[PDB]
RNA sequence: GCGUGAGCGAAAGUUUGAAAAGCACUUUGGAAAGAGAGUGACAUAGACCUGAAGUCGUGACAAUAAUGGAAGUACCUCCAUUUCGCCAAAACCAGCCUCUACUGAGCAAGAACGAGGUCAUGGUUUUGGCGGAAAUGGGGUGCCCCCACCCGUCUUGAAACACGGACCAAGGAGUCAAACAGACGCGCAAGGGAGAAGAUAUCAGUACUUCUCUCGUACUGAAAGGGAGAUUGUGGUGUGCACACUUGCCCAACAC
RNA sequence: CCAAAGCAAGGUAUUAAGGCACCAAGUGGGCCUUCUUCGGUAAGCGGAGCAGGCGAUGCGGAAUGAACCGCUUAGGGAUAUGUGGC
RNA sequence: AGCCCUUCCGAUGUAGAUGUGGCGUGGAGGUAAGGACGAAGCUGAUGGCGUGAGCCUCAGAUGGACCAGCCUCUAGUGCAGAUCU
RNA sequence: GGCCAGCGAUCCUUUGCGUAUGAACAAAUCAUACCAGAGGUGUCAGAAUAAUUACCACAGGGAUAACUGGCUUAUCCUUCGAUGU
């Protein structure tokens, strides 16, 4: 089980990433990279995830019914409440951060279009 | 149960049910004991030179004449004569404690622990969290654990085993090895250990009859299911290794290590371990209906702060009426 | 040389231990044996009768 | 592994553990058990109060092999005889039969409540042995 | 400022956590932690605590001993009252010494593979702390259970044989060694 | 020491007063708090600890 | 706002070139140091401890954290207001031209870009 | 190299550079050398990678027993951060603090009103000042006032007229083995474990196993020797978690 | 036990977490002082009893002082004190 | 770099004991990453962080090619003092 | 036993006492063992021990003399990796 795993990968992983003393994850599902087990999506049977994916937000799922098959495992669906309403589809609680992790990647989107058009 | 991937295409050649191995608990302070133990046993002895240091005349000049009493080298003529020897402060002199062919370099692991430890981690090898969380690229990967086609083992030709690790997608795997591969830091460079690189997939064959083409194939470990190592199993001595399991190395992978109800054929009384815990994720225990039902449902100075009193002693603003006049 | 100071201090530090209470190695051993020897067989005549008792109350008890 | 050693904790106070005064020397008393009988007389008196002395016949060129009588309880004979083999030992029927010269034992003791009989095969047996084991309907029967 | 004559001497000295590197106690305790603190159960106050304990300080129980302690509990039942659960927090070992056990249903750590064979041969069940937590969240009639561990070779030497009053095992590769006249010897009982 | 008046009683209970509870040193702000500690229908009020110690 | 901003120097670091400033807990029975006179400098303590939500917090307001390469970045994407990633020392200017006009992309802080 | 000798016995990295391309030629010098020039990507790479400390020279600068601590301030800051927010001041609320009675004029005596203080107290802003610079912080140097006995050491006692202490760099001291023990981790458990060795597959490793052996399950006696259940089951009793039931059973455990 | 069934024996104020075990170190030159003494002509002397200290501990004070006085000690601020002062 | 918050009590200390997701060193199994757009090393009114051991960044008008992180393993592992070499 | 002081390990010897061992077997002898005394360690918890060194030596000691200051009228406080009578 996931309450197993996670005391596995805690003390360390790839995705650990314990610099400076500080403990993020490099883990690409991970919403807030803290390492935290409510977070640590690659481990977790059900995960959420809410990256941009070339100006429009992307919103990774891993509901558990796919299981172990990496290939598949993780379904896509490109896209403010809304990418929320999806991520809480799969993982309920992940939702509140799964929003605001939306919203963020959204003046990410906002910010870097101004950065990238005043580049010019 | 775990379908069985054609080394020639994407398509499942059919299913095999999981055996009990990977069910088996994974402890990977075991894994850990037993790979620390294990990798010792590589290891080789080393030793200063019985009488280096030593190999010198030498008294101290005794006290009396302005040095340190340190044993001196006699002589004259050359520029170590009256030079303190011996000790291990000394230049040319010993080592404090000089070192021994007859250190313990090897070590005992008890059977059981060695197979204990085979168990967890290649049932810790069958959870793809534990395994992508390695190291291991494992996102094209069909299915875990990687099962495939028998003829897998049929290929002569480097580049057939190429086009078989794209297929099963274990290539995203190889490349994180090649591009692993550097010039070792520190000295271990200049002791045969100049080049470095991660640990790739091990692919696991039936038989020793298997291996060619995968051989050569950097990055690729060959592994055989008639001695599966743990030094392989759990490189760093951390679980969760990216197997390839051949058909015919997997179908006979509970005929080896057995059930928890059923010796292993080859390993003797050797069953496997049961687990502490029947239902391993205690989260879902505490969350659990039948456990939810039992669960346990400024002033400072009170003398002279009016309200403080007045709330202490309410009577008070009744006792102050009655102290005007 | 002899001097008793600070021992009193050392000494309570993990204060006067108190004597044992007499509940506990209340051996005989010693004791004037004729007395002790017929106390033997009053004890074993206790143990008898409370196995014999306690045979009793489950014979009792199914019921 | 030298990294857990309190020699690598005390690194740095200057006297590891051994005391600025009554400093570490080397054989502040003598090697091994000197003055076993002096000034650790209180020592081995306390601790190996039998150590001095001699108490009892030789026995020159011991041979261990003759003396060789590993022992089994009555109460243990549920180790050599099968689980499956001994499910139905009536007193008045068939038993497994246990030889002892095969699993190790010579002497059988009469310890605790056999109760479950079977024909013992041993070089030796207990006075209460051999009495438990026929009052149970088993029987020893005298191998060498 | 302060007198804090004896106040050091009270501190207890207790473990807060397991030592255990194993994965399964720390699963095993995050359960019972929880479900220690969450309930009012003293029974789970006692195998939490318990399972934070060494493996010296959690002796193995032989299922001999669980058999005879259950059959003296549970005799006194009154008549449809199902047995107490055998929750020990500890190995339980097989014992050869009483062939024929009753269906006991105990709950451990750890079974041997002879305990648990025997167990299920009487139709007991061999269940573990997890569905120990599912069945009796409460220490509802559980019958926790301590393996011995007076008997324990090592107790056997505590104290000094020289001693009088002792019967202190002294330490000796040579057992006939440290062997002595009758004469010499220390007293044997000596009161306290 | 001496024997304190009962205005001295008042300042030291009303300001300076702490309740053990659960071992800690608790300051007294609340009748509740005092209630609390004290399980006993004599001892309810700030007033009640004060004519206790007077 | 910090307790104490002088260093803990090792006791006579002044005099004596070789000794690094770096703090030794003084030894000796009759170290002014360790007996603690008045006159003399300080020795560390658990009293000398951070206020612990200011700790590690670096005057800009954030929390530094390592950063190597362009991926990093995202490990702080968002919690951009909490840390500050300050690019390794040894990362190429090559590689911090990356880093660099990406940690602008995303709206995180760099401690030396 | 040393010693009559037996014998003792060093230091030394040619690690310039990719290559010698190892500075031709001009110029001063008797020369060594210097100034140019040249080679090379670099010659502060020049017969030499790096290029520390300490020491010294020099320039500039602050300055006027040592060191040191505390706190400021003066000046400087190739530093940090912040601002285009920083310094202030006032207010409000809270907190907090300070500032009759009896007696025969006194006390052993109680509050009240009123007012003040304060953010190195909490919350509420307001208002101004500053904004290539400002601002806070750090750093550096000096000063001021103040504090401050050289450290290590054995010792009852060290600033000692007690020992060791010129500088710096590199080195330097609880190690390895083995036999026990306790504790802690792991494995299995009335068993545990192998060792030597073998057989195999592929690499002094891993995998595998026979046969044994070994510690243990039984102890005791000098020894011959003998060798432990109770009246389908805790030997009893006392005290004894948990649970059960409104006392039972008691685990362990101690005691008898 | 008694002559005996009766006797004997075993059985139906304030405060404060108590006890027990295991392993192990350092230590085993002490010193001063309080009071009490003993020896010594006397000592900054030898010896003890008691307690407290220094040792191992600063800080504040007695100008100065190992042990006197006050107070004993995380990093700081306000307040108020202690011994001592003005 | 404690899951968060709340309240309470404690904090000296030689010898000594113990703790430490405590520091740091050479090496190893792993992982992750960096480097001729300049690694290590060294220099530093380079600041920043940490009670601290220390780490990090900046700058070299330093260097010239290796190498930090993290978990596990290991040790010939940390020096003002030995009339130390 | 004569109140209370009047006495002593291990090894060994020796004496007694009631079977045991001398291990291929057996008896006798011998020896050993158990067991209980005795022989003694008076340095009395128990090595079996003469001087000398100014020819001397080493490790230390101011734990300890002379000496050197102090105190007192001898102490042993400083100093024995040296303070010139
Ligand atoms: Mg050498
Ligand atoms: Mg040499
Ligand atoms: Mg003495
Ligand atoms: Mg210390
Ligand atoms: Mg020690
Ligand atoms: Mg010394
Ligand atoms: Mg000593
Ligand atoms: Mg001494
Ligand atoms: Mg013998
Ligand atoms: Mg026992
Ligand atoms: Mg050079
Ligand atoms: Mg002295
Ligand atoms: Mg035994
Ligand atoms: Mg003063
Ligand atoms: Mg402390
Ligand atoms: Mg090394
Ligand atoms: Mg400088
Ligand atoms: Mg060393
Ligand atoms: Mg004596
Ligand atoms: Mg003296």
């Amino acid at each position: 089980s996931t309450d197993l795993q996670w005391l596995l990968v805690r003390q360390n992983s790839k995705f650990l990433q314990k610099r400076n003393g500080i403990r993020l994850s490099s883990d690409p599902f991970n919403n807030n990279a803290n390492w935290t087990k409510r977070h640590a999506g690659f481990l977790n049977t059900k995960a959420a995830v809410v990256k941009t994916k070339g100006d429009r937000i992307l919103v990774t799922t891993k509901d558990g019914k796919a299981g172990n098959k990496p290939k598949s495992m993780y379904k896509k669906a490109v896209m403010a409440s809304v990418v929320s309403k999806a991520v809480a589809a799969v993982r309920p609680d992940l939702a509140s951060i799964a929003s605001r992790r939306a919203r963020k990647m959204a003046s990410t989107l906002e910010h870097m279009k101004k950065v990238r058009a005043a580049r010019k | 149960s775990v379908s069985v991937y054609s080394a020639s295409e994407d398509k499942v050649v059919g299913t095999c049910p999981l055996p009990a191995v990977f069910t088996a608990p994974i402890r990977h302070d075991i894994v850990q004991f037993v790979h620390t133990n294990m990798a010792k046993n590589s290891r080789q002895a080393y030793a200063v030179n019985r009488l280096s240091g030593m190999n010198h005349s030498a008294e101290s000049w005794g006290t009396g004449r302005a040095v340190a009493r340190i044993p001196r080298i006699g002589g004259g003529g050359t520029s170590t004569s009256g030079a303190g020897a011996f000790g291990n402060m000394c230049r040319g002199g010993r080592m404090f404690a000089p070192t021994k062919i007859f250190r313990r370099w090897h070590r005992k692991i008890n059977l059981h622990q060695k197979r204990f430890a085979v168990v967890s981690a290649l049932a810790a090898s069958s959870v793809p969290a534990l395994v992508m969380s390695r190291g291991h690229k494992i996102e094209n990967v069909a299915e875990v654990p990687l099962v495939v086609e028998d003829a897998v083992q049929g290929y002569e030709k480097t580049k057939e085993a190429m086009a078989f690790l794209k297929a099963i997608g274990a290539v995203d795997d190889v490349n994180r090895v090649n591009d692993s591969r550097e010039i070792r830091a520190g000295r271990g460079k200049m002791r045969n250990r100049r080049y470095v690189a991660r640990r790739g997939p091990m692919l696991v064959m039936p038989d020793n009859k298997g291996t060619r083409a995968f051989r050569n194939i950097f990055g690729l470990d060959l592994a055989n299911v008639n001695a599966l190592n743990l030094l392989h199993l759990a490189p760093g001595g951390h679980v969760g290794r990216f197997v390839v399991w051949t058909k015919g190395a997997f179908e006979k992978l509970d005929s080896i290590f057995g059930t928890f109800t059923k010796a292993s054929a080859v390993k003797k009384g050797f069953m496997l371990p049961a687990p502490m815990l029947t239902n391993t994720d205690v989260t879902r225990i505490m969350q659990s209906e039948e456990v939810r039902r039992v669960l346990k449902p400024q002033p400072t100075n009170g003398f002279r702060n009016r309200r403080l009193r007045l709330r202490l002693n309410p009577f008070q603003k009744k006792e102050s009426a009655m102290v005007k006049g | 040389n002899h001097t008793n100071h600070n021992q009193s201090r050392k000494n309570h530090r993990n204060g006067i231990k108190r004597a044992l209470p007499m509940y506990l190695h209340n051996s005989k051993r010693g004791s004037w044996l004729p007395a002790l020897i017929n106390a033997r067989r009053v004890r074993k005549n206790n143990q008898k009768a409370a196995v014999k008792a306690r045979r009793e109350r489950l014979a009792a008890h199914k019921a | 592994p030298t990294r857990f050693k309190k020699t690598r904790h005390q690194r740095g106070s200057t006297f590891c553990g051994y005391g600025r005064v009554g400093k570490h020397r080397k054989h502040p008393s003598g090697r091994g058990n000197a003055g076993g009988q002096h000034h650790h007389r209180i020592n081995f008196d306390k601790y190996h109060p039998g150590y001095f002395g001699k108490c009892g016949m030789n026995h020159y060129h011991l041979k261990k092999n003759p003396l060789w009588k590993p022992t089994i309880n009555l109460n243990n004979l549920a180790k050599l005889i099968a689980k499956d083999e001994a499910l139905k030992a009536k007193k008045g029927e068939t038993l497994p039969v246990v030889d002892l010269l095969a699993n190790g034992y010579s002497k059988l003791l009469g310890n605790g409540h056999l109760q479950t009989p079977c024909i013992v095969k041993a070089r030796w047996v207990s006075k209460l042995a051999d009495k438990k084991i026929r009052k149970a309907g088993g029987a020893v029967v005298l191998q060498a | 400022g302060v007198d804090l004559t004896g106040v050091q001497k009270k501190k207890r000295v207790v473990r807060h956590h397991t030592y255990s590197t194993n994965p399964y106690i720390k699963l095993l305790i995050k359960l019972y932690k929880f479900l220690a603190q969450r309930t009012n159960s003293a029974f789970n106050k006692l195998v939490h605590q318990r399972l934070l304990k060494s493996r010296s300080n959690r002796a193995p129980i032989s299922l001999s001993r669980i058999a005879v302690c259950m059959k003296r509990k549970s005799v006194w039942l009154e008549k449809g009252k199902k047995a107490p659960i055998a929750v020990i927090v500890g190995d339980v070992l097989d014992d050869v010494r009483m062939a024929r056990i009753p269906a006991l249903r105990v709950c451990a750590l750890r079974f041997s593979k002879s305990a648990r064979e025997r167990i299920t041969g009487a139709g007991g069940e061999c269940l573990t702390f997890d569905q120990l937590a599912m069945v009796a969240p409460t220490g509802k009639n559980t019958f926790l259970l301590r393996g011995r561990k007076s008997g324990r070779e090592s107790v056997k030497h505590f104290g000094a044989a020289g001693v009088p009053g002792s019967h202190a095992k002294p330490f000796t590769s040579n057992r006939g060694k440290e062997r002595q006249r009758s004469s010499a010897r220390r007293r044997a009982f000596r009161h306290k | 020491y001496g024997y304190p008046s009962l205005r001295t009683v008042r300042m030291m209970v009303y300001k300076r007063g702490h309740l053990k509870i659960n071992g800690q040193r608790v300051k007294i702000v609340n009748n509740q708090m005092i209630e609390s500690k004290y399980n006993n229908e004599n001892i309810v009020c700030a007033e009640d600890i004060v004519n206790q110690i007077y | 706002v910090k307790k104490r901003t002088k260093r803990f120097t090792r006791h006579k670091c002044e005099l004596f070139p070789q000794l690094s400033s770096s703090w030794r807990k003084p030894r000796g029975e009759d170290s002014p140091v360790r007996r603690r006179y008045k006159g003399q400098k300080a020795m560390p303590n658990k009293g000398y401890g951070s206020d612990r939500k200011t700790k590690y917090i670096t005057p800009s307001g954030f929390k530094n954290f390592p950063i190597h390469n362009v991926q990093d970045l995202y490990m702080l994407l968002m919690q951009n207001r909490k840390y500050a990633g300050v690019i390794s020392h040894t990362v190429g200017a090559k590689s911090r031209k990356a880093i660099v006009r990406k940690a602008h992309e995303l709206d995180v802080r760099l401690i030396n870009g």
